[PDB]
């Protein structure tokens, strides 16, 4: 169960795991929905859907093998699951239908059907869903005029102005050989190490990825969509996280576990926890938490999110969460750090060791492109056992003391005071 | 305010021993009979302060058939104290009928609250 | 103009610096 | 660890914990010092209080002239 | 040199209040003496200070 890298034209990384028996070859691209300017937003989505429709229709009738994909910010994650002993067919299909040719798939009728399906899907996502809506709005507001804030799906206005030529140009400017790993997560050992190097298994347009000019930034802003028709509320605070490949990633993740998740409709969640959960339960202040610390190569975000049925006590929820964040950098009980360490160990163990090979393939590709070499979870355990209260205190004092916050919540938000009793209260306590 | 866990401990310690029991139980009954609430209609499961949150939970846990009786007893007591008379010596509470039914619903809740309030200040464990 | 398309704030943004010195 | 983690308690008066007092001790002391300095600021100096203020700082308060 | 050192100097609210009070004290003293000096030398021969010296003989 050891990961092996190399560099022979295309980086090939394998993580044998004899436990599961669903071999899943894959392809991962390091430039997704961030390295592209806002005027052509949904090109990655169009690629994703043309794949997932026509190639999914073809594969099963040809052989037996599913297929999936993903995109977060810079991840043309692109996976072809299979049986343990049919990976050569998977690579043959992947060669013959994804990198070449790109003309038989991009037919007019097929492209237009994909276009209308994507339009319908983005439309009803904008209508029905809500937490993901406010999350995308949070990203957009935190990175204004930065190639990081445009959504993964896109905007209908941007979608409507795409036919072929721009999709072809993106294909020729980001499907290179410089940044295209070939993941082999599953129960394959070395066939992936050799078959990936053949006569022509090499991406078209060898060259480099065109680097964007501006890097990133941060500045606080609101994109609220205040509308009283919807029943509940939604908020999403944020403070600038830690970028991947920094010696603060894991301590930030720990700071994103002391408070932890919550769900006020469970007998096993309303009762445990920390001081804020004791202080909230007296009334029905809130209805959900979600603490997270997202990180990307450009920069990272330390998240927060609720969905509160109560609409009049929003300010009290906000004030209590802010006081907890304020005092996280003044005094933390050592037992709190210990419990956070144990819980976070559990969370990473669950995430990295899911029985589904696709998620492991995704994460292996992510790390191998960004870090350059996978960091085994064992080293994660050893390097997290040494996180002491001094380190968390220092990191919190650096990242959470009078800092810009981005908030963008839909629903009924009129009870939320606008910006000064939501920011200048974030250090008011006499430290 | 003084929890019933300490009262239970002191009561068990006093009552279990034979000599202190023989010296203390004869005066307790006389004290209760001289107190006054017995004649006016109060059961001791009612006279306690019933406003602090743990007693509030205890009251919330009571079955119906005792809560209704408690309501009747307290309203009748309010009335009789209003009229300055005493109840006739036929509807008083007998000596053997002052049974504590509300005590366990306080001890259990108090134990839960005490042993949860301590649990937050836990240590690294070893 | 979609919802995500923020208006041009560069007429007032402090594009230069944008560090802790402003807070100070 | 196998088997029972065998936790141990800590001194507390219901809410305040000893570790909290240790954490707030330096801040409380320096805030008290700042408060004492502020009280010094608010009082300019009294007839009897010049007995202690003349010698406080020799390089800043030589206002003994008529 | 407005680096993170001043932000760390301003991080603690109590030292912020202590510094503002000390500044108030020193400002009061120096401002008062400066204003008195300017008001005084602005009037040569007017104020009693030099008048009593002149009448001294
Ligand atoms: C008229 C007043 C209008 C201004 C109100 C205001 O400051 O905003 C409300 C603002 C909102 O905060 P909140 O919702 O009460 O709680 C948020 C946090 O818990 C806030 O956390 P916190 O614990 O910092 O809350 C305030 C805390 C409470 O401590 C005190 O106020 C100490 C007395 O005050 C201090 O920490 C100040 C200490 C320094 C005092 C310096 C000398 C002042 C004279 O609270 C304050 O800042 C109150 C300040 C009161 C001090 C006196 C103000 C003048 C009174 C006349
Ligand atoms: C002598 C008089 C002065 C005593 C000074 C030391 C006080 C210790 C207890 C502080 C309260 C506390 O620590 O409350 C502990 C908990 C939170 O702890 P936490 O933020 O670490 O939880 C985060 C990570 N676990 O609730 C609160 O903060 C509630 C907010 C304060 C409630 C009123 C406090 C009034 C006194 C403030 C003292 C300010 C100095
Ligand atoms: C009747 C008269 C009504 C007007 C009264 C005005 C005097 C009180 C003002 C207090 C403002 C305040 O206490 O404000 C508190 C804000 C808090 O910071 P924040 O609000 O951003 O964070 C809030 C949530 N965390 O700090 C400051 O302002 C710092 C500046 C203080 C300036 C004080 C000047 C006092 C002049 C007195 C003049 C004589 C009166």
């Amino acid at each position: 169960a050891e990961v092996t890298q190399l560099s022979n034209g295309i980086v090939v990384a394998t993580e044998h795991n004899p436990s599961a028996h669903t071999a899943s070859v894959g392809v991962v691209f390091g430039s997704g929905a961030a390295n592209e300017n806002p005027y052509n937003n949904g090109v990655s989505n169009l690629w994703k859907n043309i794949f997932l429709s026509k190639e999914n229709s073809a594969v099963a009738a040809k052989e037996g093998l599913a297929l999936s994909s993903n995109i977060s910010r810079d991840f043309q994650s692109y996976i072809v699951s299979s049986l343990p002993g049919s990976t050569d067919k998977s690579l043959d299909f992947l060669n013959q239908s994804f990198i070449q040719q790109k003309a038989n798939l991009l037919s007019s009728s097929n492209f237009e059907a994909t276009k209308k399906s994507v339009l319908k899907q983005v439309q009803d996502f904008e209508e029905n869903d809500h937490p993901n809506r406010v999350l995308e709005h949070l990203h957009s507001t935190a990175f204004q005029n930065t190639p990081l804030s445009l959504p993964t799906r896109g905007t209908l206005e941007s979608l409507e102005n795409l036919v072929v030529a721009d999709l072809e140009s993106f294909a020729n400017n980001h499907f290179l050989n410089s940044n295209a790993v070939v993941v082999g997560t599953g129960n394959i050992k070395h066939e992936d190490l050799v078959n990936s190097i053949e006569s022509k298994n090499l991406s078209l347009q060898t060259g480099t990825k065109p680097v964007l000019k501006k890097k990133a930034a941060f500045l606080g802003s609101e994109v609220r969509l205040r509308d009283d028709t919807l029943p509940k509320a939604w908020i999403s605070l944020a403070v600038e996280g830690e970028p991947v490949n920094s010696p603060n990633y894991f301590v930030a993740k720990l700071a994103a576990q002391i408070f932890g998740s919550y769900n006020a409709f469970e007998p096993a969640s309303r009762l445990q926890g920390i001081k804020l959960l004791d202080n909230i339960q007296e009334y029905q202040l809130c209805d959900n938490f979600n603490h997270f610390s997202l990180s990307y190569k450009d920069s990272g975000l330390w998240g927060f999110s609720t969905a509160t049925r109560n609409v009049t006590m929003i300010d009290d929820l906000i004030h209590f969460t802010l006081k907890q964040w304020n005092r996280l950098t003044i005094s933390v009980t050592d037992t709190e750090v210990e419990r956070a360490k144990s819980l976070l160990k559990l969370q990473l163990g669950q995430l990295y060791e899911s029985g589904n090979p696709v998620n492991d393939a995704n994460l292996l590709g992510a790390e191998v492109l960004i870090k350059g070499s996978k960091l085994s979870l064992g080293e994660a355990f050893k390097k997290i056992d040494a996180i002491t209260v001094k380190d968390v205190k220092a990191w919190a004092g650096k990242r959470l003391w009078d800092q810009d916050i981005a908030i963008a919540g839909t629903g009924q938000i009129e009870g939320l005071l606008d910006y000064m009793r939501i920011r200048s209260d974030m250090s008011m306590m006499r430290w | 305010p003084q929890s019933f866990t300490s009262i239970a401990r002191i009561g068990d310690y006093i009552l279990k021993s034979p000599v202190l029991s023989k010296l203390c139980v004869p005066v307790a009954n006389q004290f209760i009979n001289l107190a006054g609430y017995k004649k006016l209609g109060l059961k001791f499961d009612d006279l306690i302060a019933e406003e602090n949150p743990i007693m509030q939970t205890a009251l919330r846990r009571l079955p119906e058939d005792e809560s209704y009786a408690r309501a009747y007893r307290i309203i009748r007591a309010h009335q009789t104290e209003l009229t300055h008379h005493l109840l006739p010596r036929n509807e008083w509470i007998k000596a053997q009928e002052d049974v504590p039914y509300l005590l366990p619903y306080i001890l259990e809740a108090e134990a839960a609250a005490k042993e949860k309030d301590e649990l937050d200040n836990i240590e690294v464990s070893k | 103009k979609s919802t995500y398309r923020t208006p041009n704030f560069d007429d007032v943004l402090k594009e230069n610096n944008d560090a802790d010195k402003g807070r100070s | 660890y196998t088997s029972h983690l065998s936790s141990k308690t800590g001194l507390h008066f219901g809410r305040l914990s000893l570790r909290s007092l240790t954490a707030y001790a330096p801040n409380l002391m320096l805030w008290g010092g700042a408060s004492m300095l502020g009280l010094f600021v608010f009082t300019e100096g009294w007839p009897k209080f010049q007995d202690t203020l003349y010698k406080k700082i020799p390089l800043l308060g030589p206002t003994l002239e008529d | 040199s407005f680096s993170s050192l001043y932000k760390t100097f301003f991080k603690r609210n109590a030292v912020f209040v202590g510094t503002i009070f000390a500044g108030a004290f020193v400002f009061q003293t120096v401002f008062d003496t400066a204003i008195t000096s300017w008001y005084e030398n602005h009037n040569k021969g007017k104020l009693w200070k030099d008048v009593k010296a002149r009448i001294a003989a």
